[PDB]
């Protein structure tokens, strides 16, 4: 849950690229996928389970 | 000879080339679906 | 990677019959007909 | 027709009417296909020659 990002879903390292701007993550499917912990800088990847 | 006429052009394999076509359009469109709102608050379920 | 990207609910199963099992029917057939 | 027939010259319901989706354009992408499936069928049939 992230700024108002309700979901689950297993959390990992996002080892992909942001701009400085950007913190969402949507896929093909047009679904979020990854976020930036506001907190902490590192990106992180919701995988499915 | 029969080689180089399906090795030169790229219209010789359409009637197998449709078939995925079609699959892969129908699964696009399915998923692309659910971005829909459908007439309701929002697509999203859990803002409901 | 569309194919991954579909884990929403939907699967594409294997065929039965693999690629090499049609290729050995084919070659059964071709050794039948010109024999 | 998308819209003409479900609510022609109307601009809220034209407004209402989109966020559905792609309804109707896979309404047309079939009408398409029986239109030039319909004439395959005689191109098929005649022109054996």
């Amino acid at each position: 849950n992230f700024n108002g990002l309700k979901g689950t879903g297993v959390l990992t390292e996002s080892n992909k690229k942001f701009l400085p701007f950007q913190q969402f993550g949507r896929d093909i499917a047009d679904t979020t996928d990854a976020v930036r912990d506001p907190q902490t800088l590192e990106i992180l990847d919701i995988t499915p389970c | 000879k029969i080689q180089d006429s399906l090795s030169s052009t790229a219209s010789a394999l359409g009637k197998l080339q449709d078939v995925v076509n079609h699959n892969a359009q129908a699964l696009n469109t399915l998923v692309k679906q659910l971005s829909s709102k459908f007439g309701a608050i929002s697509s999203v379920l859990n803002d409901i | 990677l569309i194919c991954a990207q579909k884990f929403k609910g939907l699967t594409v199963l294997p065929p039965l019959l693999t690629d090499e099992m049609i290729a050995q029917y084919t070659s059964a057939l071709l050794a039948g007909t010109i024999t | 027709d998308c819209t003409m027939y479900i609510c022609g010259d109307s601009t809220e319901c034209s407004n209402l009417l989109l966020q559905y989706g792609s309804f109707c354009t896979q309404l047309k992408r079939a009408l398409t296909g029986i239109a030039v499936e319909q004439d395959k069928n005689t191109q098929e049939v005649f022109a054996q020659v």
